[PDB]
């Protein structure tokens, strides 16, 4: 293993605590709700598919939105402008070929002007004090995938699917750190596809036992069981593609036997 | 901006300036914002330098909305120091100090999941007290474990690693080590190791010095997208001819920094432990 893998993991574990949004922020937002956030995140999943953006870009955009809404009151009519600026910034940070501003305007169907998107970009940068290099569920998942005995494309696709569903529902997923969500998503995907469990090598790397992951796992199991009923369906549609081994079509396990 | 007196243009725009209230001498990096808003290069440089607090990385002091990045000022870059030392040469202990410090800076970048991707002498800043610092993080990227495909058009040609020239799907930390190997040789011999004038000339300059790589030296090389079985097969030159002034330890380290196979090329952290650095000191230029 490269001699900086452990250093990066230790650093990302420090930064995920510093980049965490305020867990109870939505109760202090006078005009927006968890449901309007779910609608915005589901919409960004679709924007990502339309522009063939990385999963990481979507995860970063959600981190930026939750951090912005942690300190700034936003009316429902402007929530999509925050999301659009977040996705533009996430794209500039993470993408080889970020979509142009005129494309972000087009994808809002001219709800906002170019000037509005560029002014919101400045404001998001100011509120986040240019701290864009946030750890994501995705960054922990790709590290955890190196511990597979052996590597299984369905396990990887299903763990990504599960980590993505967590983005939609601020209740309960804002209670958990990205490293913990990734741990639950990886265990649940492994167990579903192969009947294997959270491996000893990841217990040593992370210090997480299956027991420490249990609260998050129980939440993520319910999310998985109820996904076909959720009002938001863009992530299920995405993970039906052959790109993702159609993993969203698999049956969730009935019990986890924890 | 009213608190800064521009002294002069030092790069291109970077100005030497003075804080009118505190007297602090700074470098102002002006980024023009004119139709896509804040450039990705500025967003990456600011966000990544905020996590890269190290004695061998240039300090970002402030950001002001135009967009001005306020940095610490250093008196000279390694390119101008090299030009000034072309007749004398850089003393061996100072070459060793500078490489040791560049590797400390780069090891810190890699340990914080940052690729520099433009290490060349003009981006390496020196002060009057014998420090050298990595600068210009406009081409840098936060990388993932493991990497995915990143921008292909990276590193100034003379300092560009063979896995980029041959179009590997994946590159990572090893590309920075390649650039520093080139810079090490350049400090020793007083000229660019691989001064290519095109991608093909750059590759052939590498092949003529280190030997045309084969499946034993670099497993997978003959399958790489821009590899051609018609490439001439040159033999490897003896490092006694490539870097004549360099001792056995120097030659061992340079050869490990220029390994063809990125998976075998020495890491910044392992380079710091090499016996070449056993007697390292911090002379003043
Ligand atoms: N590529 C080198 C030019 S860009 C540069 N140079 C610096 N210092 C070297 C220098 C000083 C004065 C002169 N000079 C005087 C009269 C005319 N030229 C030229 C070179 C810097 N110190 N700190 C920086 C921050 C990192 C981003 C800005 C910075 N940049």
């Amino acid at each position: 293993v490269p001699d900086y893998h452990e250093d990066i993991h230790t650093y990302l574990r420090e930064m995920e605590v510093k980049c965490k949004p305020k867990v109870g922020y939505m109760k202090k937002q006078p005009d927006i709700t968890n449901s309007m956030r779910a609608i915005l995140v589901d919409w960004l999943v679709e924007v990502g598919e339309e522009y063939k953006l990385q999963n990481e870009t979507l995860h970063l955009a959600v981190n930026y939105i939750d951090r912005f809404l942690s300190s700034m009151s936003v009316l429902r009519g402007k929530l999509q402008l925050v999301g659009t600026a977040a996705m533009l910034l996430a794209s500039k940070f993470e993408e080889i070929y970020p979509p142009e501003v005129a494309e972000f305007v087009y994808i809002t169907d001219d709800t906002y002007t170019k000037k509005q998107v560029l002014r919101m970009e400045h404001l998001v940068l100011k509120v986040l004090t240019f701290d864009l290099a946030a750890p994501t569920v995705n960054q922990f998942l790709t590290q955890y995938f190196l511990h597979q005995q052996p590597a299984n494309c369905k396990v990887e696709s299903l763990a990504m699917f599960l980590g993505e569903l967590s983005l939609i529902d601020a209740d309960p997923y804002l209670k958990y750190l990205p490293s913990v969500i990734a741990g639950a998503a990886f265990h649940l995907a492994l167990y579903t596809v192969t009947g294997q469990s959270w491996p000893e090598s990841l217990i040593r790397k992370t210090g997480y036992t299956l027991e420490s992951l249990k609260p998050c796992l129980m939440d993520l199991h319910q999310t998985y069981l109820k996904a076909p009923q959720h009002a938001q369906q863009s992530i299920r549609e995405k993970y039906k593609n052959s790109k993702y081994h159609g993993v969203s079509l698999l049956n969730p396990p009935e019990t986890l036997n924890l | 901006m009213e608190n800064f007196q521009k002294v002069e243009k030092i790069g291109e725009v970077v100005y030497k300036a003075r804080n009118k209230l505190t007297g602090e001498v700074v470098a102002l990096k002006k980024i023009r914002l004119d139709t896509e808003g804040v450039p990705s290069t500025a967003i990456r440089e600011i966000s990544l330098l905020k996590e890269l607090n190290h004695p061998n990385i240039v300090k970002l002091l402030d950001v002001i909305h135009k967009l001005y990045l306020v940095f610490e000022f250093l008196h000279q870059d390694l390119k101008k120091f090299m030009d000034a030392s072309a007749l004398t040469g850089i003393p061996l202990p100072l070459i060793k100090s500078y490489l040791f410090q560049l590797l400390q800076g780069l090891a810190f970048c890699h340990s914080h999941r940052v690729l520099h991707r433009d290490l060349k002498p003009q981006n390496l800043l020196i002060n009057t007290e014998g420090a050298i610092k990595l600068a210009d993080f406009g081409l840098a990227r936060a990388f993932g474990v493991p990497v995915r495909t990143y921008t292909h058009e990276v590193v100034t040609l003379w300092y560009r690693a063979p896995e980029i020239l041959l179009g590997c799907k994946y590159y990572s930390t090893a590309v920075d080590i390649w650039s520093l190997g080139c810079i090490f040789a350049e400090m020793v011999t007083r000229r660019a190791l691989f001064p290519g004038d095109s991608e093909i000339d750059q590759l052939f300059r590498i092949f003529r010095t280190l030997g045309t790589p084969d499946e034993v030296v670099w497993p997978g090389v003959t399958s790489m997208p821009d590899y051609k079985p018609s490439f001439p097969k040159w033999a490897r030159q003896d490092f006694s001819k490539v870097v004549p002034p360099l001792d056995e330890d120097g030659r061992s380290l340079l050869s490990q920094m220029l390994h063809y196979d990125p998976n075998k090329r020495i890491s910044a952290k392992a380079a710091l432990a090499h016996p070449f650095f056993q007697d390292v000191t911090k002379p003043v230029p």
